[PDB]
DNA sequence: CCCTGTCTGGCGTCCTCTCACCTATGATCATGACG
DNA sequence: CGTCATGATCATATTATTACGCCAGACAGGG
């Protein structure tokens, strides 16, 4: 079955993969994050509430006082979005928190406060998100972008080959906390270990560790084996477990048992360990010279001189041995320290350790940390306790604790913010086992260490800053004043957390201005994953392998849509169907294949359990049940394609189209595009520009109505219904009755945007789209938007294309469009220019906005009113006057020269005291009506569907057909009916309608109160004045044209209608494009879009000769069944057998101008499919027809290729781009030329110009072209008056900055001169 | 700078010389009415701290700033690398009589001549249309001229097709590689807005038609004509200079 | 400003409570060898007039 | 990677394979990128460098020249006399090898006409003025220069070289790149330089040094391959002989430094004390 | 090398429109050196007729008139 | 004094176009209202 | 008439780090 707007053009679809799981709602990422930012959130965390537990309860300086946290709410906003955009105020909620201050006794902080107090406190306003996912900062809408940074935990990178120049790899082990001091253990070239903290001076890496209370004793257990040498009758006999011997060469004969097992000058082999370990050697005997380097592990003490025998971690010699002998000690502990095994880095690092207790460890610490000071015990154990051991200043988050226990193989993912001893000896061991030749490093741009931070997270970040600055304030007010005297609001200030949030929202690096000229642009810039911003990296130092696609991008970042330029792979755009997971990494769908079905359910993977499975890819073949058809599957195992068996699969893709983004999933055809072309095409449909009468794709993927109806441009029904009245201002629906509330009697009210600005200058139209008495479903659309076609996404136009060189006028890549195009006015772009205009307040007096104004006649002030604005309506022309305006000297408003336009909007803001004139009168009033009306007519509409919910209701029990209009209407109650759910009913429409009239009475003296008050302004301004042009653009030779393809060009000359090549029927072609940037620019897609296009078209014409003869239903059922029809295994399988009649005709008349083909992504429309639709019309199998010349009139031979391609207008106009200056304003501090456009200004002649020039032999081109024309002044004044005079000829002189030169270097203690 | 709201975000130098101006008058105060013994040095020191951050800051350690992250400017940053007097003031300048659009191709023109609009053809040859409107009688002062050439009247359009009519210009485009990216044509009136480009010059300034933009440029000088007619014309270089081969080859 | 306290407190980590002092008179990592001499000096100064900025 | 992509554009291209080819594009922008901030500032450097010499003079007078051989890496002669001698100054005064006959005077610009009557006679090595060599104070002369290029006379008084020069330098930066035996195949007579070469009891030439480097000078006096010989290698031939084509003439081990001798006799040890000087280390799986 | 070459000139002027301009002007400071204008890019720095095309005449006659 | 490692200074394309942003917080003084 | 509270206007510089990389030349560490 379809929906009703579904049934007014049924989209062709091809494609044969059965979907599973349909496109999710496409700005849950912004959405989703916010609205976890901003929520009552109960058990501590996420939210607000992770800010107001850990910086809260704020206690003093051990004045026994203590601010803690109860709650917060926020109150609504006082103006809506549409009063905020005009206005320009932030579009805020204020924050209401509930603090509590209690007052602690003497000598008992565990006995009882003498006066608690809880109260509201105001702080901070912040900005809440609209419905679009956008904020409104100061009345221009922006976004807040996702940031791609470095997951927190433990992270062993390999600094490889480049250092030392000997190629001997270090290892480095980063521990990244989300919050607090990094710290960074690493090796050196001699193999000793070092640590660091927070990239300042280097120390040996087991000083820490005794600074964590360990004696070497125990460092040595830890980090080591033992070996155990018995003094037993002969020779120092010695435990051996033969393992590691595993490949060492003995330096004597290793005989037991009264049998040779090992012989002086080999090896122990694996088979020798197997004999040795099979008759459980214990025991062997050793030489006097082999515990000549032994490294003792633990002290011996001498029992009778109560003196030290050897030092721990010190090798042993022939005194050593002679020593401890003799005193008793017949166990010796030693290390085992091999060559590959386990190298002695923990023992040459306690080798170069001057510290020798946990205090003087704490005190080189506390020295390298804050240099050149005394330390003390106490403050050596404050500092830290207060870097890694602190619940203040040190605090992984639970991404942080969860890396940090799977990266060292742990099983609870759970633990504490902070560190502890086993956390950094499992980081040293690690490190020290990565050293010994097991186990592997991690690369960094694996998505498994790449988390994405959103909208929700940043601002919790930057309230927490704002929030330690008040604590740090707080800290001050509370310890040193008198108690008990004041509350809880003189002390907490809303200053710094304001400024904070406010200066986030305002300018940051990720909270950007939204480039919004197009729902894809929109829809588009939401979902982006920078990694530029704090905390990232930077464009112009690094670097390779982060501009690179990393291969488990596959289905969470798309590959194909970034921007080209100065930062690729750093500006990478969100997938499709790609989610966020529970800790911020990004996690996409599969479908779970059990052993021999691909079963239904989704599943969704991270990016580290993406590659311990096998994923089938996505278009592999099965029959009906999920048995994969070969016995050969191609999938990827871990990282790695490769060909796999049948039943080994673990997981399949969901869909076809969920490697690309939705910039890149609307380009039809986009497997038979060159990568590259795919890119700058993709990059270009973001680009386009709203025309005038938007059609619709006749190549499209079905992919549309997603970026439509989850975009916030068009304006989809809330409950379904009935229309009521359809107006270019309004829409009315009647909600049906199985949808509706009991209370509220309701129907609905949708008030349209009509023309008002966009931030790209364009035209963000609403057009109603359904009729009246027409049918709506739940979740349809109404009013189409800008670019957008009954629910659909049409940005640019369909046009009649023709690939042939017509003599020269497409030669590198322009494009030759007929004049046909330019009089159906079908590129002719709306913009809307504001022009502002201010009333400031200096010396002599205030200003005057009024029109009695010198210097003036009758021809600039025909155009104004009485009052100096513009009227609404005045077509004006470039360099008019639109506000009169004098000073205590003309300054009045004037257009800037260039530009025409019709004034269709003026807003008049008074800062409140100044006298309003007349027009500004005349404003209030205005709007004064349109809100007494509109308030009026709100309550006349609802008021309509209660008295029609009362006539619904007394259809049944007590019922009255004729005495029920002999009464007036607003006394339907008191009729005769008994104590039912009827008069129940009732009783509660009385209560909605006394309800609705109190309500209209307070609302419109708020309303009153609105438009009657002033504005909060700019210091010393008495009235803006806004004025929008509103300019329409139409086309000409130098504006940007381009398909969805890379088909890039500017349009060289708009040809008459007579000169284009036609055909053997009449029509001539529209555009002329050039052949040759098909083979070389390998994008072989769009001449696959432009023979479905003609096919598209050809269908179109049949439905429009089988309707213009007026042919009954029956002929155009048939073919309109038999072009739905047309393929393989498809999903789409129509029938119009339950149209009935009237929708086949007017689905016909959405059909007639062209036939809508969806052709997804990597699933489409093959050639043979082309190939039987092109001979379902009538039309040339192979594409091409034979077309006459405009000219000659005579053939062109070899027959050329015609269709229809789908052509965008770019926003690179050419009205735009041009500019000239003969003499204009000069700079003040250096007297050359301003640069710019709007500033006048003259064009950098730079320095490669200079080299270019200086390379011919042209010199006095020069000397003018840098004294003359450009900084010496008396130069260029007897320059001018020459060049009037007909004297061609210069006096040359010297470059002012020159002379600024002299200035800068004189201004120092050097002395420059000119001599001679 | 004034902002146009009643306030002055000041340059960084009169921050810097303010910064030193009262660290040093309140030394001169503390020498009046004497140092506490070893006192008069920490003044000093602060003193010598701030002229350092003046002569050239950052040099020493951490600078200083003003708002919020980004260090200010001392002198030695106004004479130093980019954005400074010599390669941003002095060896590349910006240019008056110049202007610049989107090419296009236009394949009738000679090599020799280029098409351009009539309106930058109007604004960039403006004192030579005063010239000739005083020197045949059509304006009295200058300020007549300039009226008329603002409301573009009738006759002007004739002084315009007899002031380009021998006098070539400089075309340019933006990243001017190696020498052929200069050269110099003979312009043709185009209605449109646009320049039209020939097409196999387009080879030597490695530019396609897809959105490039290149900048125009007037010789006022007599001398600079003839160094544009003889030295830099469209036809003479038609050689390239790294090797022998022609720079006119057929795209 | 004069301060005198160096024995086992908080050598150089809490300047006071809160309010807002530049520094600890910065002059090398730990404060200017201030001897038992120009203390004694300013024990009784401003012997002058009100002097002033004129 | 092991498995290729067998599907045409024309065709589709399943998502895998479309996936491995946008590895491929990025990869090649990213190049572009950092590839034009290098080439910019080279330019930059090398402009910085010359920005000063200009032909100053009209004639030196000196004749030390840099002499001009076409290059030969080992394969076919890549870059031939016509196209390096073309339009240069000679040094000294080419004599054809009808030797005391003059073919060029010795300031004669060889422009097209020139150069073809070198390519006839087959000269060898047209020593030839170079700018490095001149002898003009505070510049560079014109005749040491050569042709004007982009012209086609000689070089004007006062164009600026070193700006042209660093800019034809620079300017393809652009489109740089950023990140057994001796087998015949023309056949002539066979050259051999700097060779210390002695005869083994094969009857064969062997070879006592590393700098040997082969030629095979053709029937018309250039050379047309050229090898450069290891150090011990074996020759099949010896000097002035005559070969053919497809013959390896060389053979000897990269692996193993050959320590071949001169003379024939004995061999003993001199100063070689067995267990400091030598160590006895049986080859125990071969035997010898 | 090039940016050594370029830098270790007998004028200060062309070495401080290249790389490090503190290293040479404090070395042309104290060494009192004195550049006379040789060549093209000071020519173009203190805005006069380049040395090399027509400027080369120019030139010529300037110095022949010293 | 003769290496050899560390440190800190230099440097990292051109031209153009668009947009926002460029305090707020605390203390003191004056005026008005209430007792 | 006096005192207290509230509102408006005017006045200055932490508030209490970590994701570039190469080359090069001087300064110093180790022996
Ligand atoms: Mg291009
Ligand atoms: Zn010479």
């Amino acid at each position: 079955v379809y929906s009703y707007t579904e049934k007014k053009r049924i989209r062709k679809d091809f494609g044969k993969r059965p979907q599973v799981l349909d496109v999710p709602y496409l700005l849950s990422i912004q959405l989703d994050s916010f609205q976890k930012f901003i929520e009552q959130d109960p058990e501590g965390q996420y939210g607000l509430e992770a800010a107001f537990r850990s910086v809260f309860p704020i206690q003093s300086y051990s004045g026994n006082s203590e601010l803690q946290y109860v709650s917060y709410r926020l109150g609504e906003p006082v103006f809506d979005v549409q009063e905020c955009q005009i206005r320009g105020v932030t579009y805020s909620a204020p924050l209401r928190v509930k603090l509590r201050l209690v007052i602690y006794e003497r000598e008992a902080p565990e006995g009882t406060v003498k006066d608690i107090k809880e109260q509201e406190v105001y702080m901070g306003e912040i900005p809440l998100m609209t419905d679009n996912g956008t904020f409104v900062i100061n009345g221009t809408e922006r976004v807040i972008v996702s940031q791609l940074h470095r997951s927190p935990g433990v992270f062993f990178d390999s600094d490889k080959g480049k250092t030392h120049s000997s190629g001997k790899v270090l290892y480095n082990a980063r521990i990244i906390p989300y919050r607090g001091s990094w710290l960074d253990f690493e090796f050196d070239p001699k193999d000793n270990l070092f640590v660091r903290i927070d990239r300042r001076r280097k120390l040996p890496a087991t000083i820490i560790l005794r600074a964590l209370n360990y004696t070497t004793e125990q460092i040595l257990d830890l980090f080591f084996e033992k070996v155990i040498f018995e003094i037993r009758d002969n020779k120092l006999q010695m435990e051996l477990v033969p393992e590691r011997l595993r490949g060492e060469t003995a330096s004597f004969d290793i005989e037991a048992n009264g049998k040779v097992y090992v012989e002086k000058g080999r090896r122990i082999t694996a088979r020798h360990i197997r004999q040795l370990e099979k008759d459980d050697v214990k025991l062997i005997e050793v030489p006097v010279e082999y515990i000549a380097g032994k490294v003792v592990a633990k002290d011996y003490i001498d029992e009778s001189t109560g003196e030290l025998i050897c030092a721990a971690n010190m090798e042993l010699s022939l005194d050593l041995l002679a020593k401890l002998s003799q005193s008793g000690h017949k166990r010796i502990e030693t290390l085992f320290t091999n060559d590959l095994d386990h190298g002695p880095y923990i023992s040459e690092t306690l080798r170069v350790d001057p510290t020798n207790d946990r205090l003087s460890a704490l005190v080189e610490i506390y020295r390298m940390m804050r240099p050149g000071e005394p330390p003390t015990r106490e403050a050596a154990e404050s500092l830290f306790e207060n870097l890694f051991f602190s619940e203040d200043r040190y605090d992984l988050s639970a991404v942080g604790r969860m890396k940090f226990n799977r990266s060292l193989l742990r099983e609870e993912i759970e633990g504490s913010g902070i560190l502890s001893k086993d956390d950094i000896i499992d980081v040293m061991k690690k490190l020290i086992d990565i050293r010994n030749g097991k186990g592997e490093v991690d690369d960094i741009d694996h998505l498994g260490n790449r988390r994405i931070r959103s909208v929700g997270e940043m601002a919790e970040n930057q309230f927490r800053v704002g929030l330690v600055r008040v604590e740090r304030a707080v800290k001050e007010r509370l310890s040193l004043g008198d108690l008990d005297t004041l509350m809880p609001q003189d002390m907490i200030n809303a200053k710094p957390i304001s400024a904070a949030v406010k200066e986030f929202f305002g300018s940051s690096q990720l909270s950007q201005f939204m480039d919004q000229n197009n729902p894809l642009s929109e829809i588009t810039h939401k979902r982006r994953i920078s990694a530029l911003g704090p905390g990232g990296l930077t464009r112009e130092r690094a670097g390779f392998e982060v501009r690179d696609v990393h291969p488990t991008h596959y289905g969470r970042v798309c590959p194909i849509e970034t921007p080209e330029g100065p930062n690729i792979g750093l500006i990478n755009s969100l997938s499709v169907y790609a989610q966020t997971n529970e800790y911020g990494f990004l996690e996409t769908p599969y479908r779970k294949v059990t052993d021999g079905v691909v079963t239904d359910e989704i599943h969704y993977l991270s990016a580290i359990e993406e590659g311990n499975y096998v994923i089938a890819q996505a278009n592999s073949n099965l029959d009906e049940e999920g048995h994969f058809v070969e016995d050969l599957v191609t999938c990827r195992s871990k990282g790695e394609s490769s060909l796999f068996s049948r039943d080994q699969v673990d997981y399949m893709d969901v869909s076809t189209q969920q490697v690309v983004s939705v910039g890149a999933s609307l380009i039809p055809f986009l497997e038979h595009d060159d990568a590259n072309r795919a890119l700058m095409g993709a990059n270009m449909q973001r680009q386009a520009v709203p025309t005038l009468r938007a059609d619709k794709p006749l190549v499209g993927t079905g992919m549309e109505r997603a970026v439509a109806v989850d975009s916030g441009v068009t304006a989809v029904a809330k409950r379904g219904g009935v229309v009521q009245y359809v107006d270019a201002s309004r829409i009315v629906i009647k909600v049906n009755e199985d949808e509706m509330y009991p209370g509220e009697a309701g129907i609905d009210i949708y008030n349209l945007t009509k023309y008002t600005r966009s931030n790209q200058n364009t035209c963000i139209n609403q057009m109603p789209c359904v009729s009246l008495g027409e049918p709506v479903e739940r979740g349809d659309v109404l009013a189409d938007g800008p670019s957008t076609d009954l629910g659909e996404l049409a940005l640019g136009q369909n046009m009649r294309v023709a690939f042939m060189p017509w003599n020269g006028y497409n030669f590198e890549d322009s494009i030759l469009v007929s004049e046909r195009v330019v009089q159906e006015d079908r590129f002719t772009t709306i913009h809307i220019q504001e022009l502002a205009c201010v009333s400031r307040d200096t010396k002599l007096g205030p200003e005057e906005i009024t029109a009695d104004i010198p210097n003036v006649g009758e021809a600039a002030l025909s155009k104004l009113d009485e009052s100096g604005i513009v009227y609404i309506g005045a077509e004006v022309t470039g360099g008019d006057i639109l506000v009169g305006k004098v000073t205590p000297k003309d300054s009045s408003l004037r257009v800037p020269n260039g530009v025409s336009g019709t004034v269709i909007d003026v807003q008049v803001f008074t800062r409140d005291g100044v006298e309003k004139d007349k027009r500004a009168l005349e404003i209030e009033e205005m709007q004064l009506k349109q809100a007494k009306k509109d308030l009026s007519e709100e309550l006349q509409i609802l008021e309509a569907g209660l008295f029609s919910r009362i006539r619904a209701v007394l259809v049944a029990g007590g019922v009255e057909a004729e005495k029920l209009d002999k009464l007036p209407r607003d006394r339907w109650l008191e009729l005769g009916l008994t104590d039912e759910e009827k008069q129940n009913q009732l009783e509660q429409l009385a209560e909605q309608y006394d309800e609705l009239k109190h309500e209209f009475e307070k609302k419109l003296e708020a309303k009153r109160r609105k438009i009657t008050q002033g504005d909060d302004l700019a210091p010393g301004v008495l009235k803006i004045v806004k004025v929008y042009l509103a300019v329409k653009r139409r086309i000409q030779p130098g504006d940007k044209m381009a398909g969805r393809h890379g088909n890039k060009g500017v349009i060289s000359k708009i040809n008459p209608i007579e000169d284009m090549p036609y055909d053997e029927n009449g029509t001539p072609v529209d555009i002329v494009l050039n052949p040759l940037g098909v083979p070389s620019r390998m994008n072989i897609g769009q001449i696959l879009e432009t023979h479905l296009g003609m096919a598209a078209k050809g269908i179109g014409d049949k439905i429009n000769a089988m309707l213009k003869q007026q042919q009954e239903v029956a002929k155009l059922r048939e073919f309109i069944q038999r072009a739905y029809d047309l393929g393989a295994d498809v999903r789409q399988k129509v029938d119009l057998s339950t149209f009935s009649d009237e929708e086949v005709m007017r689905l016909a008349e959405n059909l007639r101008k062209g036939m809508p083909i969806a052709t997804p992504v990597f699933d489409g429309a093959k050639e043979a499919e082309i190939k039987e639709l092109l001979k379902l019309g009538d039309l040339p199998t192979s594409g091409q027809i034979r077309l006459y010349d405009g000219r000659t009139g005579e053939q062109f031979e070899r027959p050329v290729t015609v269709g229809y391609m789908y052509m965008l207008k770019l926003n690179h106009l050419v009205d735009d781009k041009m500019h000239a200056r003969s003499t204009g304003s000069y700079s003040l501090v250096t007297q050359q030329p301003l640069g710019g456009k709007a500033q006048f200004g003259g064009q950098r002649f730079g320095e490669m110009e200079v080299w270019a020039l200086e390379a011919y032999g042209a010199a006095y081109t020069l000397q003018e072209m840098l004294t003359v024309k450009s900084d010496d002044v008396n130069g260029r004044t007897k320059m001018y008056k020459n060049i009037v005079d007909g004297n061609h000829q210069m006096e040359p002189g010297m470059p002012e900055s020159f002379n600024v030169l002299l200035k800068e270097i004189r201004s120092l203690g050097i002395n420059i001169e000119l001599e001679d | 700078v004034p902002l146009d709201g009643g306030r002055f975000a000041t340059s960084d130098l009169n921050d810097l010389y303010r910064r030193v101006i009262n660290r040093n008058n309140r030394l001169k105060r503390l020498l009046d009415l004497a140092a506490p013994d070893i006192i008069v040095r920490n003044e000093k020191r602060m003193l010598q701290e701030a002229v350092d951050a003046l002569l050239d800051n950052g040099r020493r350690g951490r600078a200083i700033t003003g708002s919020n992250k980004r260090p200010l400017k001392s002198l030695a940053d106004m004479i130093k690398g980019k954005q400074g007097r010599f390669r941003q003031n002095l060896l590349g300048k910006r240019v008056d009589y110049s202007g610049r659009s989107v090419i296009t191709v236009g394949p009738y023109l000679r090599l020799h001549q280029c098409g351009l609009p009539k309106k930058m053809a109007l604004e960039l040859f403006k004192p030579f249309i005063y010239g000739k409107l005083e020197l045949r009688g059509l304006a009295t002062t200058i300020k007549a001229a300039k009226k008329m050439v603002e409301r573009e009247e009738a006759v002007v359009w004739d002084i315009l097709d007899e002031v380009i009519r021998e006098h070539p210009v400089l075309l340019n485009r933006a990243p001017t590689l190696h020498r052929l990216g200069i050269q110099a044509f003979e312009p043709v009136l185009i209605e449109g807005k646009a320049i039209q480009l020939h097409p196999l010059v387009c080879a030597a300034y490695n530019a396609d038609f897809d959105g490039d933009q290149m900048a125009v440029h007037v010789p006022l000088t007599l001398e600079a004509q003839l160094e544009a007619r003889a030295l830099m014309m469209s036809t003479n270089n038609i050689l390239s200079p790294a090797n022998g081969e022609p720079i006119i080859v057929p795209s | 400003l004069f301060v005198e306290f160096d024995p086992e407190v908080i050598h150089t980590t809490t300047i006071n409570a809160t309010r807002g002092v530049s520094h600890f008179v910065r002059f090398g990592a730990s404060p200017a060898i201030v001897p038992s001499a120009v203390i004694h000096q300013l024990s009784v100064y401003k012997p002058k007039d009100i002097v002033d900025p004129a | 990677i092991e498995t290729p992509i067998t599907a045409n554009f024309r065709e589709g291209l399943n998502v895998l394979q479309y996936f491995i080819s946008t590895h491929g594009a990025r990869k090649g922008l990213a190049d572009t990128a950092l590839k034009t901030a290098n080439s910019g500032y080279l330019t930059r450097r090398l402009v910085d460098v010359a920005q000063d010499l200009v032909v100053t003079e009209d004639d030196c007078g000196t004749h030390e020249g840099i002499m001009m051989t076409p290059v030969i890496e080992g394969g076919d002669v890549k870059e031939p006399l016509r196209d390096r001698v073309l339009g240069r100054v000679t040094a000294e005064d080419v004599l054809k090898p009808g030797t005391a006959d003059i073919l060029v005077p010795r300031n004669t610009l060889l422009h097209e006409q020139w150069c073809d009557l070198l390519e006839e006679n087959s000269v060898d090595a047209v020593k030839v003025r170079s700018v490095v060599s001149c002898d003009t104070d505070f510049g560079v002369c014109a005749h040491c220069y050569g042709r004007d290029l982009a012209r086609g006379h000689i070089i004007n008084k006062g164009e600026a070289i070193g700006v042209i020069a660093a800019q034809s330098i620079g300017e393809p930066g652009t489109q740089l790149t950023m990140r057994s035996s001796i087998q015949v195949k023309n056949k002539g007579s066979i050259k051999l330089s700097n060779v210390k070469s002695v005869v083994n009891s094969s009857g064969k030439l062997v070879i006592t040094s590393r700098n040997t480097e082969l030629k095979l000078i053709d029937e018309f006096g250039r050379t047309k391959e050229s090898y450069k010989v290891p150090y011990g290698a074996v020759l099949a031939k010896g000097d002035g002989e005559q070969v053919a084509g497809g013959e390896t003439v060389a053979n000897w081990d990269p692996h193993t430094m050959p320590v071949i001798t001169e003379v024939s006799g004995f061999v003993r040890f001199t100063d070689m004390i067995d267990g400091q000087t030598i160590t006895r280390q049986t080859d125990e799986l071969t035997g010898l | 090398g090039i940016t050594k070459a370029s830098l270790a000139t007998e004028s200060f002027i062309s070495a401080a429109s290249f790389q490090e301009t503190t290293r040479v002007l404090t070395e042309a400071a104290v060494a009192g050196k004195r550049d006379e204008l040789r060549g093209l890019k000071e020519n173009v720095i203190v805005g006069r007729l380049i040395p090399a095309g027509t400027g080369y005449a120019y030139h010529q006659d300037r110095m022949r008139r010293r």
